Protein backbone atom coordinates (compact mmCIF):
# COMPACT_ATOMS: atom_id res chain seq x y z
CA UNK A 1 0.00 0.00 0.00
CA UNK A 2 1.47 3.57 0.06
CA UNK A 3 3.61 5.02 2.73
CA UNK A 4 5.05 8.55 2.95
CA UNK A 5 7.76 6.85 4.32
CA UNK A 6 8.59 4.83 1.25
CA UNK A 7 8.71 5.33 -2.56
CA UNK A 8 5.59 4.52 -4.13
CA UNK A 9 5.26 3.46 -7.69
CA UNK A 10 2.61 5.39 -10.39
CA UNK A 11 0.16 3.17 -9.55
CA UNK A 12 -0.26 3.82 -6.06
CA UNK A 13 0.65 7.29 -6.62
CA UNK A 14 -2.39 7.57 -8.62
CA UNK A 15 -4.92 5.78 -6.26
CA UNK A 16 -3.09 7.98 -3.70
CA UNK A 17 -4.22 11.45 -5.09
CA UNK A 18 -8.11 10.34 -5.73
CA UNK A 19 -7.81 8.80 -1.76
CA UNK A 20 -6.17 12.12 0.05
CA UNK A 21 -8.38 14.12 -2.36
CA UNK A 22 -11.74 11.17 -1.20
CA UNK A 23 -10.26 11.68 2.94
CA UNK A 24 -9.84 15.64 2.71
CA UNK A 25 -12.44 17.48 0.61
CA UNK A 26 -12.56 20.05 2.67
CA UNK A 27 -8.64 21.01 1.82
CA UNK A 28 -8.24 19.49 -1.55
CA UNK A 29 -9.23 18.79 -4.94
CA UNK A 30 -8.04 16.88 -7.98
CA UNK A 31 -8.09 17.65 -11.67
CA UNK A 32 -5.57 16.57 -14.77
CA UNK A 33 -3.59 19.58 -16.83
CA UNK A 34 -2.89 16.93 -19.26
CA UNK A 35 -2.34 13.58 -20.46
CA UNK A 36 1.48 12.15 -20.97
CA UNK A 37 2.89 11.12 -24.06
CA UNK A 38 1.74 7.39 -22.96
CA UNK A 39 -1.54 8.68 -21.64
CA UNK A 40 -1.65 8.49 -18.39
CA UNK A 41 -3.13 11.65 -16.62
CA UNK A 42 -1.04 14.39 -15.32
CA UNK A 43 -2.77 15.15 -11.78
CA UNK A 44 -2.89 18.45 -9.96
CA UNK A 45 -4.08 18.85 -6.33
CA UNK A 46 -5.53 21.84 -5.29
CA UNK A 47 -4.26 22.25 -1.85
CA UNK A 48 -6.66 24.87 0.64
CA UNK A 49 -9.55 25.60 2.08
CA UNK A 50 -11.52 26.84 -1.10
CA UNK A 51 -12.39 30.85 -1.19
CA UNK A 52 -13.27 33.39 -4.15
CA UNK A 53 -10.06 34.80 -5.61
CA UNK A 54 -7.07 33.26 -3.64
CA UNK A 55 -3.79 33.77 -5.10
CA UNK A 56 -1.83 30.26 -5.53
CA UNK A 57 1.61 28.85 -4.93
CA UNK A 58 2.57 26.00 -7.91
CA UNK A 59 4.86 23.09 -7.28
CA UNK A 60 5.77 20.39 -9.04
CA UNK A 61 7.67 16.46 -8.44
CA UNK A 62 8.68 14.23 -10.35
CA UNK A 63 9.98 16.47 -13.57
CA UNK A 64 12.76 13.78 -13.93
CA UNK A 65 12.27 10.32 -13.46
CA UNK A 66 15.30 9.33 -11.72
CA UNK A 67 14.85 11.57 -8.87
CA UNK A 68 12.53 9.75 -6.29
CA UNK A 69 12.94 11.96 -3.41
CA UNK A 70 11.19 14.50 -5.39
CA UNK A 71 7.80 12.34 -6.27
CA UNK A 72 8.30 11.82 -2.34
CA UNK A 73 8.24 15.00 -0.81
CA UNK A 74 4.83 16.25 -2.96
CA UNK A 75 3.21 13.66 -1.62
CA UNK A 76 4.44 14.36 2.21
CA UNK A 77 3.75 18.21 1.64
CA UNK A 78 -0.02 17.38 1.01
CA UNK A 79 -0.14 15.09 4.33
CA UNK A 80 1.28 17.67 5.88
CA UNK A 81 -0.63 20.12 4.51
CA UNK A 82 -3.66 17.97 5.58
CA UNK A 83 -2.26 16.76 8.81
CA UNK A 84 -1.69 20.57 10.48
CA UNK A 85 -4.50 22.49 9.33
CA UNK A 86 -6.27 23.84 12.22
CA UNK A 87 -3.00 22.23 14.44
CA UNK A 88 -0.58 24.54 13.17
CA UNK A 89 -0.79 28.38 13.29
CA UNK A 90 1.34 28.90 9.64
CA UNK A 91 0.19 25.91 7.49
CA UNK A 92 -3.44 27.30 8.95
CA UNK A 93 -3.03 30.65 7.64
CA UNK A 94 -1.40 29.41 4.56
CA UNK A 95 -4.42 27.21 3.07
CA UNK A 96 -7.06 30.19 4.45
CA UNK A 97 -5.67 32.45 2.51
CA UNK A 98 -3.82 30.87 -0.21
CA UNK A 99 -3.72 27.57 -2.61
CA UNK A 100 -1.11 25.39 -3.50
CA UNK A 101 -1.31 23.91 -6.80
CA UNK A 102 0.81 20.71 -6.02
CA UNK A 103 1.79 18.43 -9.53
CA UNK A 104 2.76 15.24 -8.04
CA UNK A 105 4.27 13.84 -10.74
CA UNK A 106 4.86 15.67 -14.16
CA UNK A 107 6.67 12.94 -15.63
CA UNK A 108 4.88 10.29 -15.26
CA UNK A 109 6.48 7.92 -17.94
CA UNK A 110 9.60 8.21 -17.30
CA UNK A 111 8.97 7.40 -13.77
CA UNK A 112 6.85 4.83 -14.53
CA UNK A 113 10.10 3.39 -16.76
CA UNK A 114 12.61 3.84 -13.87
CA UNK A 115 10.56 1.14 -11.82
CA UNK A 116 10.03 -1.10 -14.98
CA UNK A 117 13.36 -1.01 -17.13
CA UNK A 118 16.00 1.40 -15.75
CA UNK A 119 16.36 2.99 -12.53
CA UNK A 120 18.53 6.02 -13.81
CA UNK A 121 15.95 7.29 -16.85
CA UNK A 122 15.82 10.98 -16.57
CA UNK A 123 13.89 11.99 -19.28
CA UNK A 124 10.44 11.72 -20.90
CA UNK A 125 9.02 8.41 -22.97
CA UNK A 126 8.42 9.90 -26.23
CA UNK A 127 10.05 9.07 -29.72
CA UNK A 128 12.00 11.03 -31.78
CA UNK A 129 11.76 10.91 -35.68
CA UNK A 130 15.25 9.52 -37.34
CA UNK A 131 16.34 7.45 -33.80
CA UNK A 132 15.21 5.02 -32.08
CA UNK A 133 16.76 7.24 -29.38
CA UNK A 134 14.00 7.61 -26.56
CA UNK A 135 12.45 11.18 -24.71
CA UNK A 136 13.44 14.65 -23.97
CA UNK A 137 14.82 16.46 -20.74
CA UNK A 138 11.15 18.18 -19.90
CA UNK A 139 13.79 20.99 -18.23
CA UNK A 140 15.08 21.57 -21.28
CA UNK A 141 11.92 21.97 -23.32
CA UNK A 142 10.32 25.22 -22.35
CA UNK A 143 10.31 28.08 -23.84
CA UNK A 144 13.13 30.11 -22.50
CA UNK A 145 16.03 30.73 -24.45
CA UNK A 146 15.05 27.55 -25.51
CA UNK A 147 18.27 24.72 -26.85
CA UNK A 148 20.44 27.90 -26.44
CA UNK A 149 22.84 26.45 -23.97
CA UNK A 150 23.38 23.19 -21.71
CA UNK A 151 21.09 21.02 -23.50
CA UNK A 152 21.60 18.67 -26.70
CA UNK A 153 20.54 18.59 -29.91
CA UNK A 154 20.92 15.06 -29.85
CA UNK A 155 17.82 12.37 -28.80
CA UNK A 156 20.44 10.17 -27.52
CA UNK A 157 21.38 12.52 -24.89
CA UNK A 158 19.92 13.14 -21.40
CA UNK A 159 19.36 17.12 -21.78
CA UNK A 160 17.73 16.28 -25.54
CA UNK A 161 16.06 19.74 -25.89
CA UNK A 162 13.12 18.66 -27.97
CA UNK A 163 12.02 18.60 -31.21
CA UNK A 164 10.68 22.63 -30.83
CA UNK A 165 9.82 24.00 -27.41
CA UNK A 166 6.94 22.45 -25.30
CA UNK A 167 7.37 19.82 -27.89
CA UNK A 168 6.32 17.56 -25.11
CA UNK A 169 2.86 16.68 -23.89
CA UNK A 170 3.67 16.94 -20.36
CA UNK A 171 5.41 20.32 -20.55
CA UNK A 172 3.00 21.87 -23.03
CA UNK A 173 0.47 20.75 -20.24
CA UNK A 174 2.12 22.81 -17.43
CA UNK A 175 3.07 25.78 -19.70
CA UNK A 176 -0.60 26.46 -20.86
CA UNK A 177 -1.84 25.79 -17.06
CA UNK A 178 -0.09 28.30 -15.87
CA UNK A 179 -0.81 30.67 -18.68
CA UNK A 180 -3.87 30.09 -17.83
CA UNK A 181 -3.78 31.12 -14.28
CA UNK A 182 -0.89 33.32 -14.69
CA UNK A 183 -3.35 36.23 -12.98
CA UNK A 184 -3.31 34.10 -9.52
CA UNK A 185 0.19 31.84 -9.18
CA UNK A 186 2.17 33.90 -7.05
CA UNK A 187 5.52 31.80 -7.50
CA UNK A 188 6.56 28.68 -8.73
CA UNK A 189 8.30 26.16 -7.22
CA UNK A 190 9.94 22.97 -8.83
CA UNK A 191 11.27 20.16 -6.49
CA UNK A 192 14.66 18.02 -7.91
CA UNK A 193 17.29 15.89 -6.38
CA UNK A 194 20.28 16.23 -5.94
CA UNK A 195 22.68 18.69 -4.86
CA UNK A 196 21.15 20.20 -1.90
CA UNK A 197 20.61 23.54 -3.88
CA UNK A 198 18.12 26.43 -4.02
CA UNK A 199 18.24 28.04 -7.43
CA UNK A 200 16.51 31.18 -8.88
CA UNK A 201 17.02 32.41 -12.79
CA UNK A 202 18.74 32.86 -14.75
CA UNK A 203 20.00 29.55 -16.28
CA UNK A 204 19.55 29.80 -19.96
CA UNK A 205 21.88 32.84 -20.06
CA UNK A 206 24.25 34.56 -17.50
CA UNK A 207 22.02 37.95 -17.29
CA UNK A 208 20.43 38.11 -13.70
CA UNK A 209 16.41 38.93 -13.14
CA UNK A 210 14.99 42.31 -11.91
CA UNK A 211 14.64 40.97 -8.42
CA UNK A 212 17.81 39.38 -8.20
CA UNK A 213 18.90 41.17 -4.91
CA UNK A 214 15.13 39.99 -3.30
CA UNK A 215 15.53 36.01 -4.83
CA UNK A 216 18.94 35.91 -3.44
CA UNK A 217 18.00 37.10 0.04
CA UNK A 218 14.80 34.98 0.12
CA UNK A 219 16.99 32.22 -0.89
CA UNK A 220 19.49 32.88 1.61
CA UNK A 221 16.65 33.00 4.55
CA UNK A 222 14.91 29.84 2.74
CA UNK A 223 18.43 28.15 3.14
CA UNK A 224 18.80 29.17 7.14
CA UNK A 225 15.40 28.29 7.90
CA UNK A 226 15.89 24.36 6.60
CA UNK A 227 19.05 24.06 8.12
CA UNK A 228 17.80 24.50 11.76
CA UNK A 229 16.58 21.22 11.58
CA UNK A 230 19.11 18.95 11.16
CA UNK A 231 22.04 21.32 10.01
CA UNK A 232 21.94 20.09 5.99
CA UNK A 233 23.41 22.38 4.17
CA UNK A 234 21.84 24.13 0.99
CA UNK A 235 24.03 26.77 -1.30
CA UNK A 236 22.19 29.27 -3.47
CA UNK A 237 22.13 31.32 -6.16
CA UNK A 238 21.59 32.12 -9.63
CA UNK A 239 21.57 28.76 -11.75
CA UNK A 240 23.73 30.01 -14.67
CA UNK A 241 26.91 30.36 -11.84
CA UNK A 242 25.43 28.27 -9.21
CA UNK A 243 25.25 24.68 -11.17
CA UNK A 244 25.61 25.16 -14.48
CA UNK A 245 24.06 27.01 -17.60
CA UNK A 246 21.03 25.44 -19.14
CA UNK A 247 18.47 26.56 -21.59
CA UNK A 248 14.66 25.63 -21.94
CA UNK A 249 13.86 24.96 -17.61
CA UNK A 250 10.71 25.87 -16.49
CA UNK A 251 11.67 28.46 -13.52
CA UNK A 252 13.09 30.44 -15.93
CA UNK A 253 10.09 29.94 -18.11
CA UNK A 254 7.47 30.86 -15.16
CA UNK A 255 9.71 33.78 -14.08
CA UNK A 256 9.16 35.44 -17.58
CA UNK A 257 5.76 34.69 -17.67
CA UNK A 258 6.00 37.29 -14.45
CA UNK A 259 6.08 34.99 -11.67
CA UNK A 260 8.63 36.94 -9.40
CA UNK A 261 9.22 34.15 -7.18
CA UNK A 262 10.54 31.18 -9.37
CA UNK A 263 13.14 28.42 -7.42
CA UNK A 264 14.40 24.97 -8.44
CA UNK A 265 14.64 23.10 -5.70
CA UNK A 266 17.52 20.31 -5.34
CA UNK A 267 17.20 18.22 -2.29
CA UNK A 268 19.38 15.43 -0.67
CA UNK A 269 22.13 14.57 -1.31
CA UNK A 270 25.35 15.69 -2.50
CA UNK A 271 26.60 12.91 -3.56
CA UNK A 272 27.21 9.55 -1.50
CA UNK A 273 23.71 8.05 -2.58
CA UNK A 274 22.83 10.05 -5.34
CA UNK A 275 19.31 9.38 -7.12
CA UNK A 276 19.14 6.21 -5.00
CA UNK A 277 18.05 8.06 -1.92
CA UNK A 278 17.37 5.42 0.67
CA UNK A 279 13.70 5.49 2.22
CA UNK A 280 15.43 6.06 5.76
CA UNK A 281 15.79 9.61 4.70
CA UNK A 282 12.64 10.15 3.26
CA UNK A 283 11.04 11.93 6.48
CA UNK A 284 14.38 13.76 7.72
CA UNK A 285 14.87 15.14 3.72
CA UNK A 286 11.10 16.08 3.83
CA UNK A 287 10.53 17.44 7.15
CA UNK A 288 13.71 20.33 6.33
CA UNK A 289 12.30 20.82 3.08
CA UNK A 290 8.95 21.85 4.24
CA UNK A 291 10.64 24.54 6.56
CA UNK A 292 12.12 26.09 3.47
CA UNK A 293 8.44 26.06 1.69
CA UNK A 294 6.46 27.63 4.21
CA UNK A 295 9.47 30.39 4.77
CA UNK A 296 8.66 30.96 0.89
CA UNK A 297 4.89 30.65 1.34
CA UNK A 298 4.93 32.99 4.21
CA UNK A 299 7.43 35.54 2.19
CA UNK A 300 5.05 35.89 -0.83
CA UNK A 301 2.00 36.20 1.31
CA UNK A 302 3.58 38.87 2.83
CA UNK A 303 4.17 40.22 -0.70
CA UNK A 304 0.65 39.80 -2.70
CA UNK B 1 20.56 16.42 -11.86
CA UNK B 2 22.81 16.34 -14.85
CA UNK B 3 25.27 13.40 -14.51
CA UNK B 4 27.90 14.19 -13.34
CA UNK B 5 27.44 17.26 -11.77
ZN1 LIG C 1 16.31 17.18 -11.79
Amino acid sequence: GHSYEKYNNWETIEAWTKQVTSENPDLISRTAIGTTFLGNNIYLLKVGKPGPNKPAIFMDCGFHAREWISHAFCQWFVREAVLTYGYESHMTEFLNKLDFYVLPVLNIDGYIYTWTKNRMWRKTRSTNAGTTCIGTDPNRNFDAGWCTTGASTDPCDETYCGSAAESEKETKALADFIRNNLSSIKAYLTIHSYSQMILYPYSYDYKLPENNAELNNLAKAAVKELATLYGTKYTYGPGATTIYPAAGGSDDWAYDQGIKYSFTFELRDKGRYGFILPESQIQATCEETMLAIKYVTNYVLGHL
Amino acid sequence: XIYAF
